[PDB]
């Protein structure tokens, strides 16, 4: 019954956040920054794998340089780093899924196996396996000890976007161009529970790094996902945003979501509210085209949130600290009733 | 060639390939029913539409299929799965014109509930409501009149319809109690500023010099956000005007410069009708 | 028009399909045996 | 008459966070994780294991980490014997394509619940 | 350029010799070989 | 228009077609639905099926027919008819 | 890793039977896969080895043993089980044998039970298509 759902969502009320805005434009790559990654203990540094093929390893506290990364020769598309172990695995279009020690800086292990480019890495956290799946519709699971391709992942039509893993089954919930989530069993290598509420790729899957679920992002429907049945969260208001390109879930429940209009548009992931919608500024001299903003990630607090965007720039977000519930209240919490998202 | 089952392998692996492509599903169809094989076009369209739901036309072609073999039963069965699935307006307005050539009256006023608690909208309620005064239970209609209205009056705080969709049915209500009293009390408790203007409509449609002067003057506030409007403000008045009249002579480089001279010669001449 | 764009990539179903020959690669050769773990 | 569309619910379109906010999908507990990552590291290790032994690698011997009931009666000893060491160790392998049949066990829901400037 | 309140940072040169690791290799006996 | 309102169109287009015209048992255990189909009706759908088929299909053979601006081969005065049609 | 079909009359009148297992033994005689092959002898001192020459695949879709070929529940030829299943149900169930290689690999990776498969797997519907044989041979 619809109205009844329209009438307990107009009773209950959403969580505020602090508005964000920027207070850093690192101007380094000579590409577009394609994915950036975060170390999971330290942050002392983020990576960002750019399309000058060349991973660049940005400082939090400073913005400087501190090393490049080049040992790829196609787009680097993922970067990411291990949390505990200290690798940084890059996936790129050179077919090549490289292995960075972090303790030397060089490329230890190559996985090859890949039929096409590869788009997206995801380690799983509590085994010694990385997830990696691209353009050859198949996500293949790699030991990082024998390099062997262990178990592939069959059942995606088109192009892998992005894959995530967790620590309990589904161990790895991807995502593809047939605007299908797929939540896969890695012992049975069989889709458990296959998620069809897309309508375009799925471009977007984000971990909440404190609850059981994902959030998946097609344009201008980004949905999340309770990942222990596969069931709908809730759907997020996003009318009109745009093409999404990267998500990022902050510990505190503030949900990134990148438009390849140059909007922002933070979602308050609880409730399903969108309350900051920002524009970010192109540089001095780029095309209007290159206000997307392809990538993101938070902080491991989350006080900060990285984009690198597509005029060769990574941008900085912050929240106001000094904005308050009754100073900066966001955007309304009016759901509509001509979609049916609400 | 003939072959069967061949070409049913075909199309399956067809869909394998992309089962979004509509004209292979439509096509795979109509193929088995060119054979005179309805049992398997029954497999396949509930292949169809469990696999598509949100697909009109696969359900429009099965809805089809069994409204030429007559099995109305089925098409019961069909439209009640399909309306359970949220779906759009012209799905349920296929199922009440369903249920229209299907004599079958008292249906239609489950199946219009269900759509007023699936697409809550004001055009549907009329609907519902140019549907009863069609058929003709002049009780049942003054029912949906009621139920509309005490919906309207419940969900006041949902902000779920503009008040142009309350003046619909309010306007709806008085220009049918006309063939009366009820629909001047309607508009009365309604008017409880664009819903008070339609009640002045009404009775102009049906004291009437005061309405609608009164009526006739609000359009002329809004217009303004000039002199013309000023004076009639000023002759419906007479203070109210006299300020009105301010207000648009002040509202009016050298071009400016004329049109606060204007203003102020209009504020000179209403102080004059009303020293200091 | 014998050469062509690519309308969608060869799916690594059909390499998961195909049984493997071993073919001992100069590459997977058994390099870097040992995992390093961070601190906790 | 309910038999159409089995697969197809509201239940599916219907965001279960929607009604309350507060709606605890928990992480799994450390008990969870554990038992789930024993049991695929078991498995990726099995795995291992056989794509490192079936390698003609002699080396490939060092990285790597049988009773047999029948119908009713036939208790049965199941020994692999010693091959020999210069033949094909896998005769049967042997380079080939497959196509694959992508089968269908139950319909899955593709559910998408919602002109002259392109 | 984008305010007063955001660092503009262009950097093309690494503060920081490749040869020196990221994550730190760790060891808690300290070996005086 | 847009696909749900020309199916929408479509639907009532067949309904109309049959205005100018005009059990269920189940196993035990293969559960399979029995529904008994009127001869009549199944090579009625077959022949309107047909026909519309074929009325499409002559249609269409005379949008096929008709030739009237610089072309060599038959496919390329279609894309100049498609280029005659983007000039508004 | 499914353990193989070998029915009663292959492994025959022992109790303690010693088989080999090859991993990857042979292409299999229906669908040239390769497959766990095992082979045996009937006693200890036969002079005849008998080897599994069936994936067990391709005898779960004919429901036949991998040695003597013939139907695990019945132990009769799968061409005259057919036969009898055409007999009984009044519908000629046949088994679509392939001819092409890849038709050969396609037919047997695909989780069905083909022909009469199906009939005599579960021995429910085996002892009531039973009764009805019994029903024909009063008829
Ligand atoms: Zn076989
Ligand atoms: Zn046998």
């Amino acid at each position: 019954l619809i109205v009844n759902r329209y009438e307990k969502l107009l009773s209950q009320r959403p969580e505020w956040h602090a508005p964000w805005k920027l207070s850093r434009v690192i101007n380094g790559h000579l590409g577009w920054v394609r994915c950036v990654a975060i170390d999971p203990v330290d942050n002392e540094w983020f990576i960002t794998g750019s399309n000058d093929t060349t991973m660049k390893v940005w400082d939090l506290a400073t913005g400087k340089l501190k090393t490049t990364l080049a040992g790829h020769v196609m787009t680097v598309r993922d970067v990411a780093v291990s949390d505990r172990h200290p690798y940084l695995f890059s996936v790129s279009e050179d077919k090549t899924v490289k292995c960075w020690d972090l303790e030397k800086n060089q490329i230890i292990r190559d996985y090859y196996g890949h039929l096409s480019g590869v788009r997206t890495v995801s380690i799983h956290p509590t085994l010694d396996l990385i997830a990696t799946a691209g353009r050859d519709s198949v996500i293949k699971l790699w030991d990082m000890r024998t390099r062997i391709p262990v178990i592939t992942l069959v059942g995606h039509k088109g192009p892998i976007n992005q894959v995530q893993c967790t620590p309990v089954d589904p161990q790895v919930v991807s995502s593809s161009t047939d605007a299908t989530v797929r939540l896969w069993d890695v012992v049975a290598g069989k889709t458990m529970k296959v998620l069809t509420h897309h309508k375009r790729s799925v471009r977007a899957t984000a971990l909440h790094p404190k609850e059981f679920s994902v959030a998946s992002a097609c344009t201008d429907d980004i949905r999340s996902w309770g990942l222990a049945e596969g069931s709908l969260l809730t759907n997020f208001e996003s009318e009109k945003t745009g093409i999404i390109n990267t998500l990022s879930i902050n510990q505190d429940d503030v949900l990134f979501a990148g438009g390849d209009n140059g909007v922002l548009s933070f979602y308050d992931y609880k409730s399903g509210h969108k309350y900051q919608s920002l524009a970010t500024r192109e540089m001095v001299g780029s095309l209007e085209g290159e206000r997307s903003v392809l990538c993101s990630t938070f902080d491991k607090t989350g006080l900060r949130l990285i984009t690198g965007e597509a005029d060769k720039s990574i941008k900085i977000w912050k929240q106001d600290e000094t904005a308050t519930k009754e100073s900066e209240p966001g955007l309304a919490w009016n759901p509509n009733l001509s979609a049916k998202r609400f | 060639q003939h072959d069967m089952r061949r070409a049913r392998s075909i199309f399956e692996r067809a869909l394998l390939v992309d089962s979004s492509f509509i004209p292979l599903w439509i096509r795979y169809i109509d193929a088995e029913l060119k054979v005179k094989c309805i049992n398997h076009a029954r497999n396949l369209m509930n292949r169809a539409i469990s696999t598509l739901p949100r697909v009109d036309k696969l359900w429009y072609k099965y809805l089809i299929v069994e409204e030429s073999l007559n099995n109305v039963e089925i098409v019961r069965s069909l439209y009640t799965k399909w309306c359970s699935l949220e779906p759009g307006v012209n799905a349920w307005n296929s199922f009440v014109d369903f249920e229209i050539r299907q004599k079958n009256w008292n249906g239609v006023r489950e199946i219009y509930s269900k759509y007023v608690m699936a697409h809550p909208q004001m055009q549907t309620w009329l609907k519902w409501v140019r549907f009863e005064n069609r058929h003709g239970n002049t009780e049942f209609t003054r029912s949906v009149y009621s139920l509309a209205i005490d919906t309207v009056a419940n969900l006041q705080n949902l902000q779920i319809w503009s008040d142009m969709e309350v003046a619909k049915l309010v306007n709806s209500f008085a220009h049918w109690e006309a063939a009366y009293e009820r629909s001047s009390a309607l508009y009365q408790i309604a008017i409880e500023q664009l819903l008070k203007a339609g009640l002045l409509d009404f009775e102009k449609q049906f004291s009437i010099e005061e309405t609608i002067s009164y009526k006739r003057k609000m359009e002329y506030e809004t217009i303004l956000s000039d002199t013309w409007w000023l004076y009639l403000d000023l002759i419906s008045e007479p203070k109210q005007i006299m300020q009105t009249f301010e207000k648009a002579i002040v509202d009016s480089k050298n071009v400016q410069w004329k049109r606060y001279i204007y203003l102020w010669m209009r504020y000179i001449c209403y102080v004059e009708l009303e020293s200091l | 028009t014998s050469h062509r764009p690519q309308l969608e990539a060869r799916s690594g179903a059909k390499a998961a399909a195909y049984t493997p020959t071993g073919i001992e690669h100069a590459r997977l050769l058994p390099g870097h045996t040992t995992l390093k773990y961070r601190k906790f | 008459t309910d038999q159409i569309a089995k697969n197809v619910k509201l239940d599916d379109f219907i965001p279960k966070r929607q009604s309350n906010f507060e709606l605890s999908v928990p992480l799994p507990t450390k008990a969870e994780i554990q038992e789930c990552t024993a049991r695929t590291k078991s498995y990726i290790q099995r795995l291992v294991n056989a794509k490192l032994a079936n390698s003609n690698n002699r080396a490939s011997s060092r990285y790597v980490t049988a009773n047999l009931l029948l119908n009713n009666s036939h208790h049965i000893e199941v020994v692999s014997k010693q091959m020999d060491p210069l033949l094909p160790r896998f005769v049967g392998k042997k380079a080939r394509k497959v196509v694959a049949p992508t089968e269908n066990d139950e319909v899955v829901p593709v559910l998408h619940m919602d002109p002259n400037e392109w | 350029p984008y305010g007063k309140e955001v660092e503009v940072l262009m950097e093309t040169k690494n503060t920081q010799s490749p040869q020196t690791p990221l994550v730190e290799p760790v060891t808690e006996r300290t070996k005086l070989q | 228009i847009s696909y749900d309102q020309l199916a929408k169109l479509s639907y009532e287009k067949t309904l109309r077609n049959l205005a100018t015209q005009t059990k269920v048992q189940k196993d035990t255990k293969t559960g399979k639905i029995t529904i008994a189909d009127d001869d009549k009706l199944v090579n009625k759908l077959a022949v309107s099926l047909q026909s519309e088929s074929k009325k499409r299909y002559e249609a269409r053979k005379r949008q096929m027919q008709n030739a009237k601006e610089s072309f060599i081969n038959d496919k390329n005065k279609q894309f100049n008819e498609k280029l005659s049609r983007e000039s508004k | 890793e499914p353990p193989p079909n070998i029915c009663e009359q292959c492994l025959g009148d022992e109790a303690n039977i010693r088989m080999t297992k090859i991993p990857q033994g042979s292409e299999c005689k229906i669908c040239t896969l390769p497959f766990t092959l095992y082979h045996f002898k009937t006693s200890k001192r036969s002079n005849n080895i008998i080897k599994t020459l069936i994936c067990v695949r391709c005898a779960t879709q004919r429901n036949i043993c991998q040695c003597c070929m013939l139907d695990s529940r019945w132990h009769i030829p799968i061409q005259l089980r057919d036969h009898l299943i055409s007999l009984v149900n009044e519908e000629n169930v046949m088994t679509e044998e392939a001819k092409n290689d890849m038709m050969k690999r396609f037919l047997s990776l695909k989780n069905v039970k083909l022909g009469g498969a199906q009939i005599t797997s579960d021995p429910s519907e085996a002892d009531n298509i039973v009764d009805k044989l019994k029903n024909i041979l009063l008829r």
